[PDB]
RNA sequence: AGCUAAAUAUUGGCGAGAGACCGAUAGCGAACAAGUAGAGUGAUCGAAAGAUGAAAAGAACUUUGAAAAGAGAGUUAAAUAGUACGUGAAAUUGCUGAAAGGGAAGCAUUGGAAAUCAGUCUUACCUGGGUGAGAUCAGUAGUGCGAGACUAUGCAC
RNA sequence: UUUCAAUGGCCCGUCUUGAAACACGGACCAAGGAGUCUAGCAUCUAUGCGAGUGUUUGGGUGAUGAAAACCCAUCCGCGAAAUGAAAGUGAAUGCAGGUGGGAACGCCCUUGUGGCGUGCACCAUCGACCGACCCGGAAUGGAAGGGUUUGAGU
RNA sequence: GAGAAGCUCAGACGAGUAGGCAGGCGUGGAGGUUUGUGACGAAGCCUUGGGCGUGAGCCUGGGUCGAACAGCCUCUAGUG
RNA sequence: AAACUUUCAGCAACGGAUCUCUUGGCUCUCGCAUCGAUGAAGAACGCAGCGAAAUGCGAUACGUAAUGUGAAUUG
């Protein structure tokens, strides 16, 4: 029963937990597949960038709206702007955000 | 049969380290011989320091070095402070003034800004050889009851100590017994 | 050191694929150095045994002896050398096996497929 | 030097990473007992083994 | 140039390959370094820590020879480190008398003089022929 | 027994540095090398160094 | 390691130091901590008191970023500079002073603990303190507002 | 090494190893809640204690004074050259009768008594 | 109303490489003809069991016996390895030897008796005594300036 | 070592106030046989770094041989601020204060368990400062003035 | 010098269940080290022989046997 | 005095511990995606010179064709 010193038990150990306990002992091998099929996507799609290029956005929320970062795709009045169709974006590797506009 | 009755019988100090650092087994080496063969209250003083646990040798920060050492009654200007522990810096001050300290370690931060403004970094051994006896030092220690700990040693009814709770905030231990409205407080 | 992803060296591993070989496979386990006369002839080091080929002992009771190999036992990784036998109680003679590996051929039962096979192993004829 | 750095220069090769200072400047502690500044000032050295 | 010769006990005093510890007898150490010549595992006749030291080994079929450290210049360069002079075809009263001087005349290692001349001492009884008894 | 008993250790990344920092001091000290077994005796200096 | 545990000087000690009358049986007082409000009322009010009962307004679907406002004082706010522009402008006499953008450095308001030195700066924060204002303004520096 | 006194010769053994024979002579401190070993009743066995202690002065050493050094080789011998008056030669059960002769030989150089020669 | 790769899962199956794992009462139940033998109407339940020797060289032949076997022999490095086979503990048993014994035995202390074990001494080192032969020893000469150790050419015979 | 004599010696384990018990388990021997590992928490210790700290979510040398070693960016956790149910507000009169004891050091005595001056740590104590609360109090804001109080604060 | 983890001088003291702590003994496996032991006999086992330790235990003679095994510093646990 | 009982030792039994071994297990990781009305998984009965359990096979029956190897199988 309770008589030591410290923080009251919390522990959510009343299930069947031991049944579904997630080890990492792949980790090593899972990085060591991840960077193959890099290198095996790489070669494949030579000379072409292994990443597209991706736009710059503001994070939402107070938090975070003082930094950029990348964001999913080009809106269509960037690509409007910069002279590309955006039937032709993808073919030369500029991804497409329909969803983003720029306010 | 005799009647004796022993409560003070086994000595409860330190006669060692618990560290195996070689270095400080040889800076004990050191102090062992000047504690001994000198009549020099600090030299046992820092024999004795150097046994100490962790958290039996709190840090100084060269903020309060510098406070401890510029009292309007100090007359502790140009002598050397001492502490058997690690001198921190405190980004806080600014301008360090000129200072000389004599310490077990130092922060690189701490050690860059003393040396930066002309002042000078002494391990203990150097220290020996510039006061084997500690005259004109000023002998100093961290504040031994800042750790966490102490703010729940004691906690009682009527003691106003730290709980020790997982979270913080309502619905973590401020309700029956912690207030008027609920029972009644603590 | 080995370095292959494909090569084992699982003591467990190469016990089981020595012993449980098929007959095949165990030819190969079967092989000898050639004599020195041998090697400079056909520039090759070593071969599987066989059946009719001359041979002599280099280790063991035996060492020294020589005479055409009567039979490869495969199921036991044992040569049967003429003339190399033990006197069982009866009077009977018995074989007495030898390792491949304990043997130098002196003189090969050369045939067609041998002589591919040296031609093949890099040597001459 | 490159790998490592130094006590007071960054090793290039490692991120800020500085080499750590000792916590005694000289480790020759002997040389220290029977140096002259402090042989100088210590009491008579008394026996090392006494009579019963 | 120099790391500490306290530093160097402090680190061998109790692993190193020229110590041999048993616990047997409460715990006995024994130290076979060349350039220990009492033989005992202890800071002042370890020659892996001093700066000056002196071995007596055997010399094959007579005499010993006495092992000494170079200046300390050297102690970053095993191979100029040690001396081995051959202190051979001498009587024990000669061999002696030159220990003696090369060790303690000199200032070298006056505190093992002593035990030089007795480790030169029981070599030189192990090399005498044997009286065997048939 | 159980495979999620805990198998590897982490270390501070700045101790394991010290930790190598240390050891590789340790080789320039010739003394230690023999102590460690290493038949060292006849190399002409120590650290060891050949040309490239 | 196991060499070193206490269950290993136990082997041959019949009770492994649980007790001959009171033993090491299965859970004597309950499961986890139960009870706290009858057979461990002792304990819970001396060293857990508030932990029962309610105390407050719920809020429904709590999400912390519009709350988000790390601090930062007075004392430390020439800490956030670069060591170079400390040296050019701190105890100097310049025609600019400098701006120290307290937002990005990641704090949200600006409190007045601690003193400034007596040079002019610029604050930007999204909040700040009243007090830490009056002594930003004495120093001869301002605070600007921003988002 | 000089008027080397035992305080006990007797070995200490283990209560009830004479009755049955799962219960092996080896010192076993008594446990029980009624022993009467434990509780030191008269007539029965003693126990082991620090009492018994021997003097430290000849504690280990043989009835010669000597104390016996385990040695598996020659080198092990060798160890002995200077404690020649201390430490006897104790050669090894699992050296070969080779290696025994070659250790017994260089004893005999080197003044160093063997225990268990022959 | 609808489709869709990748990054994710994988105590089944197949193939592969490993391990600070277990080592025949362990490790899968199963290292072996094991989900086998065996049980139960049935659903189901479910074992025990590895090791001669390098090689059978697995004991010819003679003899006693109805035979099984024994005894001689033989093979082997070994039969103190004979398949009832590596090593071969304990409980338990036979024979031989020793000893003790009036309704338990065992243990402790102390000695007697009998049996049994260790001293290897006076070796080393030093000096004296007897004879013996021998490249002969202290101070020196010379070959890093002052002092000290060492080896080496000679003299000192 | 065995045995004899003299003297002593009850059957161990267990629960129990109390076991030699007419309390229970134990015919014998071998081998097996019971405080572990994990998610936490607390004190204590060691080590690294220190107003910071944490490379192993990931990415790289990498292909050779690579479950290791080694390297590398942005986040994030914990810490650097509290208080209040909350909206909110948010830490220097002063040498970051005063008082008492006090480590270490220095100076005077005159051989005492001394006097004098600084005073680290820690504890007790009087204040100040921040939040809550209770006040008066000259549409919105709560500035100066207060309080026996209150907070896991400065 | 006297493993400064050393050396040396002195005084007082010694019941212990439950329980607490310390220092040790022994076992499987891991890293390091020991021109480590071993078919001229490892390991194991028997013993009417010897030695060491207060003890856990350890070393050794003789017998048996046949292929591996140990000391020291550390790591570790399905460790008595 | 024997017999008898008891203890110890040698030898002989009984039994199968111990030690050493290990084509087995366990665990981890890497890789792969392929059952069936074109009759699967499973079941039964048969097939070899001398073969009952296992492997294999199906009246073409420890197999036929085809390809590779190249002298065995073995009691
Ligand atoms: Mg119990
Ligand atoms: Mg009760
Ligand atoms: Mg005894
Ligand atoms: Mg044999
Ligand atoms: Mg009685
Ligand atoms: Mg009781
Ligand atoms: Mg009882
Ligand atoms: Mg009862
Ligand atoms: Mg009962
Ligand atoms: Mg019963
Ligand atoms: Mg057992
Ligand atoms: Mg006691
Ligand atoms: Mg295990
Ligand atoms: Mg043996
Ligand atoms: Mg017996
Ligand atoms: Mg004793
Ligand atoms: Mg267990």
């Amino acid at each position: 029963a309770i008589h030591v010193k410290g923080q009251l038990p919390n522990a959510h150990f009343h299930k069947d937990w031991q049944r579904y306990v997630k080890t990492w002992f792949n980790q090593p091998g899972r990085k060591l597949r991840r960077r193959q099929a890099r290198q095996t996507k790489a070669a494949k799609i030579a000379p072409r960038p292994v990443e597209a290029i991706r736009p710059a956005v503001k994070p939402p929320t107070i938090r975070y709206n003082m930094k950029v970062r990348a964001g999913r795709g080009f809106t269509l009045e960037e690509l409007k702007a910069a002279g590309v169709s955006r039937r032709v974006a993808s073919t030369i590797g500029i991804p497409v955000d329909h969803r983003r506009r720029n306010r | 049969g005799i009647d004796i009755e022993r409560h003070h019988v086994r000595k409860s100090q330190r006669s060692k380290p618990a560290s195996e650092n070689v270095y400080l087994k040889l800076l004990v080496k050191l102090y062992r011989f000047l504690a001994r063969r000198t009549d020099s209250r600090f030299n046992k003083a820092i024999l004795k320091r150097l046994f100490q646990s962790k958290t039996n040798r709190p840090p100084i920060s060269i903020s309060k070095i510098a406070a401890l050492t510029s009292r309007k009654s100090a007359s502790l200007e140009g002598k050397t402070t001492v502490i058997v522990g690690t001198v921190t810096d405190d980004e806080r001050l600014l301008t360090v003034p000129k200072l000389s300290v004599a310490a077990l370690r130092f922060t690189k931060s701490a050690r860059a800004r003393i040396l930066k403004a002309g002042g000078e970094v002494l391990t203990l051994d150097q220290l020996a050889l510039r006061a084997p006896t500690g005259s004109n030092t000023v002998l100093l220690r961290g504040k031994k009851h800042a750790r966490e700990a102490y703010r729940h040693f004691g906690f009682g009814p009527h003691k106003h100590k730290a709980p020790y709770v997982r979270s913080e905030g309502r619905k973590f231990e401020r309700a029956r017994g912690r207030r008027k409205s609920r029972a009644f407080k603590v | 050191m080995k370095f292959s992803r494909d090569v084992t060296s699982s003591r467990r591993k190469q016990r089981k694929a020595h012993f449980g070989a098929p007959s095949s496979v165990r030819r190969v386990l079967m092989s000898a150095p050639l004599s020195k006369e041998l090697r400079e002839q056909y520039k090759i080091r070593s071969l599987p045994v066989r059946r009719d080929d001359q041979i002599t002992v280099i280790r063991g009771s035996n060492k020294g002896r020589e005479g055409k190999i009567t039979s490869v036992y495969r199921k036991k990784f044992l040569l049967l050398i003429e003339r190399v036998t033990r006197e069982k109680a009866n009077g009977a003679s018995a074989p007495v096996g030898i390792d491949a590996s304990k043997v130098v051929i002196t003189k090969l039962h050369l045939d067609k497929d041998r002589k591919d096979l040296i031609v093949r192993k890099g040597g001459k004829v | 030097d490159s790998v490592f750095g130094s006590t007071t220069e960054a090793a290039q090769l490692k991120k800020n990473y500085f080499l750590p200072e000792n916590i005694i400047s000289n480790a020759d502690v002997t040389r220290l007992i029977n140096s002259d500044e402090i042989q100088s000032i210590v009491k008579a050295a008394g026996p090392s083994r006494v009579k019963r | 140039m120099s790391v500490s010769n306290d530093l160097i006990w402090q680190v061998i005093r109790d692993n190193n390959r020229f110590l041999v510890k048993r616990p047997e007898f409460g715990g006995i150490q024994f130290n076979r370094e060349p350039v220990n010549v009492s033989g005992k595992n202890a800071q002042r006749f370890s020659g892996l820590c001093n700066d000056k030291a002196v071995g007596v080994q055997a010399n094959s079929p007579r005499g010993v020879v006495l092992i000494t450290k170079t200046n300390p210049k050297n102690a970053q360069k095993p191979a100029k480190l040690f001396r081995k002079d051959v202190i051979a075809n001498a009587s024990s009263r000669k061999t002696y008398k030159s220990i003696a001087g090369r060790i303690g005349r000199t200032g070298y290692r006056d505190d093992l003089v002593k035990v030089s001349v007795a480790r030169a001492s029981a070599i030189l009884s192990s090399q005498r022929p044997k009286k065997t008894v048939a | 027994t159980k495979t999620w008993r805990k198998w590897h250790v982490k270390v501070n990344q700045n101790e394991k540095r010290y930790a190598i920092s240390s050891a590789v001091a340790a080789s320039g000290v010739p003394s230690l090398l023999l102590a460690r077994g290493h038949r060292i005796e006849e190399i002409p200096e120590v650290p060891l160094v050949v040309d490239d | 390691p196991t060499h070193t545990s206490k269950t290993r000087k136990l082997r041959g000690h019949v009770s492994a130091g649980h007790g001959r009358i009171g033993k090491h049986r299965k859970h004597p007082g309950g499961r986890g901590k139960a009870g706290g409000l009858q057979h461990l009322r002792s304990h819970f009010d001396k060293y857990h008191p508030g932990y029962f009962g309610k105390v407050g307004m719920r809020r429904f679907h709590l999400m912390k970023n519009p709350l988000w406002r790390p601090t930062v004082n007075l004392d430390r706010l020439w800490t956030l500079v670069p060591n170079e522009t400390r040296e050019k402008y701190l105890g100097k006499n310049t025609e600019v002073a400098p701006v120290i953008n307290v937002l990005q450095s990641g704090y949200g308001k600006v409190l007045g603990k601690g003193r400034l030195p007596d040079t002019p700066v610029i604050i930007q924060t999204r909040y700040v303190s009243r007090r830490a204002e009056e002594k930003i303004k004495q120093a001869g520096g301002v605070v600007e507002l921003i988002a | 090494a000089v008027n080397i006194i035992k305080k006990r010769t007797k070995p200490f053994k283990r209560h009830q190893s004479d009755r049955f024979k799962r219960v092996g002579e080896s010192w076993r401190k008594p446990r029980g809640i009624d022993s009467c070993v434990r509780r030191r009743f008269r007539g029965t066995i003693s126990m082991p204690k620090i009492g018994y202690g021997n003097n430290k002065k000849t504690r280990y050493c043989m009835p010669n004074g000597l104390k016996a050094f385990l040695v598996r080789n020659v080198s092990d011998v060798e160890l002995l050259l200077m404690h020649n008056k201390t430490y006897a030669a104790e050669i090894a059960g699992n050296v070969s009768a080779r290696k025994r002769v070659e250790i017994v030989e260089k004893a005999r150089a080197l003044g160093v008594k063997v225990t268990n020669a022959g």
